[PDB]
């Protein structure tokens, strides 16, 4: 229950793997933009070769709530060492959110403009 | 310290 200047993030702090009826651990990361505008969001981890991460580089239209879901890939297993990266920052009204626009949203935000909170994982 | 997971959109 994170409140920041851009979005607001469950959870704040620490991220819980639980099985799921499949086997896998999984978890959720909830982003819910609190402005008036679009809001691009990237997501980056210390482990990017570990955890699929559906979706990392997207949007967010003003108050919804968009939901990232993160699982290692099969056979590797969830570490304390593992952080999350939500970097995210608001784009005009009228730009589109394809790939390709976001791809050049982030080569021209200026780097005081990207707000970021960080995510760690619980293990034991 | 923080890189991009392979690339997933919308």
């Amino acid at each position: 229950v994170f409140k920041g200047p851009l979005l607001h993030i469950s959870p704040a702090e620490e991220l819980y793997f639980g099985s799921t009826e499949s086997g896998e651990k999984k978890t959720l990361i909830v982003l819910t933009n609190v402005t008036k505008n679009i809001v691009a969001f990237k997501v980056r981890t210390t482990a990017p070769e570990k955890y699929r991460v559906k979706p990392s580089n997207s949007s967010c239209d003003p108050g919804a709530s968009v939901d990232i879901v993160v699982s290692p890939h099969g056979g590797l297993t969830v570490s304390a060492q593992d952080r999350f990266l939500i970097m995210a920052a608001e784009m005009e009204q009228s730009s589109g959110t394809g790939p390709a626009e976001l791809t050049q949203f982030w080569k021209e935000v200026p780097r005081n403009k990207v707000m970021e909170h960080r995510l760690r994982c619980h293990t034991v | 310290q923080f890189y991009s997971p392979p690339e997933s959109f919308a």
